[PDB]
């Protein structure tokens, strides 16, 4: 699992 | 050979009736591993396969950790595209992400995935020099700026090329039995009376692992692709999977169609034949 | 917005032999969006044990999810998977055949 925030 | 490691998200917006659902789950190659449901109980990342139950708190709440997280993101994703499309709030749509790593026969990294889409579309993809981003919608534009400009692509890039392919390779020892095993699909044919003059030969794959598998027919060494009836490959809940293959013979010809299986777990591709 | 049928197969996962433990399954995939509805069906009633996979999809977006309950096939029940969705006018039944 990534683990680093990622918004559109 | 070579394997996969991914991990698939599904976000659905409830207008009124609470937060959105979320749900997500990781497979290794055909075979899923953990599984993680909003609307569930435990508000835990979960075990799906033998192997992976034994990893230890540390693994477990690490992971329920880091998908609330995506959890989260999602939901603000959710509002963030209805701004950018002026959609209702009334209505209720779909937010969905995979990612993952391929690795080949030599178990290197050999292809990295990064993919969003909204509604049933494609919405924005790491391409594969994991570099740069392809957008399809102006609104997509919008995301694909800010990702550049925050250098998204770059801690993907990271991931995807070390930690993704690291666990990958932990979880195929770990898991070998179930990983790298092959189950060979177990065959056989039937026939049933069509009519007076023809009559359908049904070729059966059973029991197969992975899902990938080559059912044909031919009649006479010849290649019967648009006269053959083809079904999707289906599980069968065991972690097998099923395949079939239909023909419909002319009365006396059964002799002239053989069916042919390839897959990994043969030894050799199969010809059958109904006799 | 997009919308795609579901297709739906219902089978058993070991070969059916009357009077020996199964499961019957009713698989439903190429569809979205996401809610559905599905009932596996046992002489036209509901059976009330039935469980499902975790919700998934393909390369394409399209989700999927298997249905499936435990059952022993005996010679006269009929059993059948009735699914719904915004794509279907009507809920689409589709009858177990033990060759399919």
């Amino acid at each position: 699992l990534f683990g680093y925030p990622v918004y559109v | 050979g070579s394997h996969s490691m991914r991990y698939f998200f599904t976000s659905v917006s409830r207008p009124g009736r609470g937060e959105p659902r979320f749900i997500a789950v990781g497979y290794v190659d055909d075979t899923q591993f953990v599984r993680f449901d909003s609307d569930a109980a435990s508000q835990r990342m979960e075990p799906r396969a033998p192997w992976i139950e034994q990893e230890g708190p540390e693994y477990w709440d690490g992971e329920t950790r880091k998908v609330k997280a995506h959890s989260q993101t999602h939901r603000v994703d959710l509002g963030t595209l209805r701004g950018y499309y002026n959609q209702s709030e009334a209505g209720s749509h779909t937010v969905q992400r995979m990612y993952g790593c391929d690795v080949g026969s030599d178990w290197r990294f050999l292809r990295g995935y990064h993919q969003y889409a909204y509604d049933g579309k494609d919405y924005i993809a790491l391409k594969e020099d994991l570099r740069s981003w392809t957008a399809a919608d102006m609104a997509a534009q919008t995301t694909k700026h800010k990702w550049e400009a925050a250098h998204v692509a770059e801690q993907l890039r990271a991931y995807l090329e070390g930690t993704c392919v690291e666990w990958l390779r932990r979880y195929l020892e770990n898991g070998k039995e179930t990983l790298q095993r092959t189950d060979a699909p177990k065959t056989h044919m039937t026939h049933h009376a069509v009519s007076d003059h023809e009559a359908t030969l049904r070729c059966w794959a059973l029991s197969f692992y992975p899902a990938e598998i080559t059912l044909t027919w031919q009649r006479d060494g010849e290649d019967q692709t648009q006269d053959t009836e083809l079904v999707e490959t289906r599980p069968a809940g065991d972690g097998t999977f099923q395949k079939w293959a239909a023909v419909v013979v002319p009365s006396g010809q059964e002799q002239r169609y053989t069916c042919h299986v390839q897959h990994e777990g043969l030894p050799k591709p199969l010809t059958l034949r109904w006799e | 917005m997009i919308q795609r049928t579901p297709k739906i197969q219902v089978y058993s996962r070991h070969p059916a032999e009357n009077g020996k433990s199964n499961f019957l399954n009713c698989y439903v995939s190429g569809f979205h969006p996401s809610d559905i509805e599905v009932d596996l069906l046992k002489n036209g009633e509901r059976i009330e044990k039935v469980e499902h996979s975790d919700l998934s999809f393909s390369k394409d977006w399209s989700f999927y999810l298997l249905y499936y309950t435990e059952f022993t096939p005996t010679e006269k029940d009929e059993y059948a998977c009735r699914v719904n969705h915004v794509t279907l006018s009507q809920p689409k039944i589709v009858k177990w055949d033990r060759d399919m």
